[PDB]
């Protein structure tokens, strides 16, 4: 089929600056097909440019589209708070077929800001339960990118965690990541320190926070 | 008297339009640089040329 | 206005079959289609198919075709897709845009694009039985866990389905306040973690509770945070 | 016991390309080729 590529696949921009965002198509198109939507985070996607330039009624006149063949492109310029959502392209066949686009995240806003990293073991009622979970919470980090290893005992540990992110924070634009590690009782019980280790930009050395087993 | 109409024909002649539409109106060719066709003296050889 | 409104959130066991609603009001059912794009979790936009309302030709997605019959109803503008044979991958959000117009040649290009949509439906597949959250507390540091700020938190293991809603203080804690999205467990039961920052001086002063709601297993389950002595 | 029926049929097949008519951008074939050469050996003879 008609596969679309999306170029770049993450943008960060702070507010006020034009943006610029690219939909490569396998093959060529006419303009008439080839229409650009906006999907907000929990919301229900919505409609920008339709047709290849044409401006889609109720849309400010900021956001801007053009392209021809292969290559098309949507502008925004003066960028404000209600345009940072992910954006979609897509075309139509002539028998109806609508192939979409894999997603251009325009996660903005700059300010680099190193994370509080906090660590919190388990409960005593978890462990009756038979299974542990012990939780590393990084608070109020930009940007999005870090990294945590899990260290039990100065070994690492792969395989047995998973990590969950919030979005951007309206109020501050930085991003909250928890990594959670599941052991069971026996298991945290057959080793005495544990450890996360947070390597983070704004961090210039790893910080690691560390509890020892049965000591609080 | 009765008057009713099928759409199942109607719609299958109109989207053969449409394909034709689609095939004509969009396409745009893209051309920057060219030749001038005006011209201001006579210049002889070289405008017979381009005009032709 | 021209408006759409979808059908009602949905649970639904592997193998069996869902039906979807799309309901139009505003603009002439009849003139235009009614296409239905889908949203996997942390997946793009993913087309399914076609119905006319002028018209009952359908056109499916090639990894759905044989699985997926659309239909449409006159009285009252109500698109219905039925999804059989479920697999755990099609849990997503399914959307329903309106399409193109069905009734007369074309020369705008906005009748050629998704232009008004539904507000989507959330349809989650798994062998799972409906089961209440277990919460356990996530306890204030000792050493303060920094000169000023305190971090408290609540654990949310092992529910399902989604949603849950997790209030801190009944409302009264609003700044600080952080929901991790859900996770899905191998054990295939959602986690979730709650946390917010106070004031290290103030742990003592206030007692800090957090509510949580499973409105499908209809639990509701409060548990006290507070730092442990020793 | 009486009365028959004769049905008359076209051909088909399961590989086919596409080809455009003026209508149809889209509409499939059961055998066709292409009329632009667009590989070249890389020597001359
Ligand atoms: C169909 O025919 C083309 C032309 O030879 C060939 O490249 C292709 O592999 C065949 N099979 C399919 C599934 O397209």
């Amino acid at each position: 089929e008609i596969v679309l590529t999306q170029s770049p696949g993450t943008l960060s921009l702070s507010p006020g600056e034009r943006a610029t965002l690219s939909c490569r198509a396998s093959q060529s198109v006419t303009n008439r097909f080839i229409a650009w939507y906006q999907h907000k985070p929990g919301q229900s996607p919505r409609l920008l440019i339709y047709g290849a330039s044409s401006r889609a009624t109720g849309i400010p006149d900021r956001f801007s589209g053009r392209g021809s063949g292969t290559d098309f492109t949507l502008t925004i310029s003066r960028l404000e708070p209600e345009d940072f959502a992910v954006y979609y392209c897509q075309q139509y066949d002539t028998s109806p077929r609508w192939t979409f686009g894999q997603g251009t995240k325009l996660e903005i806003k700059r300010t680099v800001a190193a994370p509080s990293v906090f660590i919190f073991p388990p409960s005593d009622e978890q462990l009756k339960s038979g299974t542990a979970s012990v939780v590393c919470l990084l608070n109020n980090f930009y940007p999005r990118e870090a990294k945590v290893q899990w260290k039990v005992d100065n070994a690492l540990q792969s395989g047995n965690s998973q990590e969950s992110v919030t979005e951007q924070d309206s109020k501050d634009s930085t991003y909250s990541l928890s990594s959670t590690l599941t052991l069971s009782k026996a298991d945290y019980e057959k080793h005495k320190v544990y450890a996360c280790e947070v390597t983070h930009q704004g961090l210039s050395s790893p910080v690691t926070k560390s509890f020892n087993r049965g000591e609080c | 008297r009765g008057q009713a109409a099928d759409l199942k024909s109607t719609q299958a002649a109109i989207d053969q339009i449409n394909g034709k539409l689609n095939r004509l109106i969009g396409k745009t060719n893209e051309k920057f640089h060219q030749i001038e066709k005006e011209f201001s003296e006579v210049e002889g050889r070289i405008q017979d040329l381009e005009k032709y | 206005q021209v408006q759409l409104v979808q059908s009602a959130p949905e649970v639904k066991r592997p193998g069996a079959s869902v039906r979807l609603s799309c309901k139009a009001s505003g603009y002439t059912f009849n003139t235009y289609g009614i296409i239905w794009v889908r949203q996997a979790p942390g997946q793009g936009l993913e087309w399914m198919g076609w119905i006319s309302a002028y018209t009952g030709n359908t056109n499916y997605a090639q990894k759905v075709q044989g699985r997926v019959t659309m239909t449409t109803d006159i009285t009252t503008s109500t698109a219905y897709l039925e999804l059989r044979g479920l697999r755990s991958d099609d849990t997503a959000v399914y959307y329903c845009a309106r399409g193109l117009l069905q009734g007369a040649v074309i020369l705008d290009s906005y009748h050629y694009a998704l232009d008004f949509w539904g507000q989507g439906t959330t349809v989650t597949v798994s062998g799972a039985s409906t089961k209440g959250p277990s919460v356990f507390p996530l306890a204030p540091s000792s050493k303060s866990t920094s000169g000023g700020t305190a971090a408290l938190g609540c654990l949310v293991k092992d529910y399902f389905p989604e949603p849950v809603t997790v209030s801190w203080n009944s409302g009264a804690l609003t700044s600080g306040v952080h929901t991790f999205p859900a996770v899905l467990q191998s054990s295939g039961l959602y986690s979730l973690s709650s946390v917010v920052t106070v004031p290290s001086s103030s742990l003592g002063t206030q007692t800090y509770i957090c509510n949580v709601n499973h409105k499908p297993s209809n639990t509701k389950v409060d548990k006290r945070v507070e730092p442990k002595s020793c | 016991n009486s009365t028959a029926t004769l049905c008359l049929g076209h051909h088909a097949v399961p590989n086919g390309t596409i080809v455009k008519t003026i209508t149809n951008d889209q509409i499939e074939v059961t055998n066709a080729t292409e009329l632009v050469q667009s590989s070249s050996t890389g020597e001359i003879c």
